[PDB]
């Protein structure tokens, strides 16, 4: 019961899900850094205050 | 994501069906309600939920028991093609008890 649209995402066999997840987040990563944009140093990812 | 992590190592999902997910390539375009396009197909569920399956024997018993369910004569009338049907899935028919 998979989706109609995702299913030619699929492409390989037994790919952990963190690996995945990191390429997933990776490929915006290089998408945004493409524009010469330099990160800024922080202590952790939540940021709230 | 729900769909592109199916396949993952960590997933329980059987490995022929790991592989064969693999295998199907799906569609861009919307599927009609009860047909199949490029693997994949669109079928009704028990309380008449549409539901997205890949185009397999149990999809093709699901949408045949789908043109069936709702009239008992329409049931009697193919009723061997139905048992053939659910034999091949991993539901069958039971034997005339
Ligand atoms: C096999 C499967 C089971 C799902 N079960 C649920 C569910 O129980 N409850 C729910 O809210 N969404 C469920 N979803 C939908 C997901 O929340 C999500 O919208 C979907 O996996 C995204 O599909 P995509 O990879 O094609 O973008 C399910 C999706 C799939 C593929």
């Amino acid at each position: 019961i998979p989706g109609t649209a995702s299913v030619a995402g699929i492409t390989r066999m037994d790919e952990p899900v963190g690996e995945l997840l990191d390429r997933f987040e990776q490929a915006a990563i290089d998408e945004v850094l493409g524009a010469g944009v330099e990160p800024k140093d922080v202590a952790s990812r939540r940021l709230g205050r | 994501v729900g769909t592109a992590a199916m396949a993952t190592k960590e997933s329980t999902t059987s490995p022929s069906v790991k592989r064969m997910l693999v295998d199907t390539q799906g569609t861009d375009q919307w599927i009609s309600a009860g047909k199949a396009q490029g693997g994949m197909a669109s079928s009704r569920s028990q309380l008449g939920a549409d539901i997205h399956e890949i185009d397999n024997s149990a999809s093709r018993c699901g949408r045949l028991l789908d043109e069936v369910a709702g009239d008992a004569e329409a049931v009697a009338e193919r009723r061997d093609e139905i048992i053939a049907a659910m034999a091949k899935t991993a539901k069958p028919y039971f034997g005339d008890v």
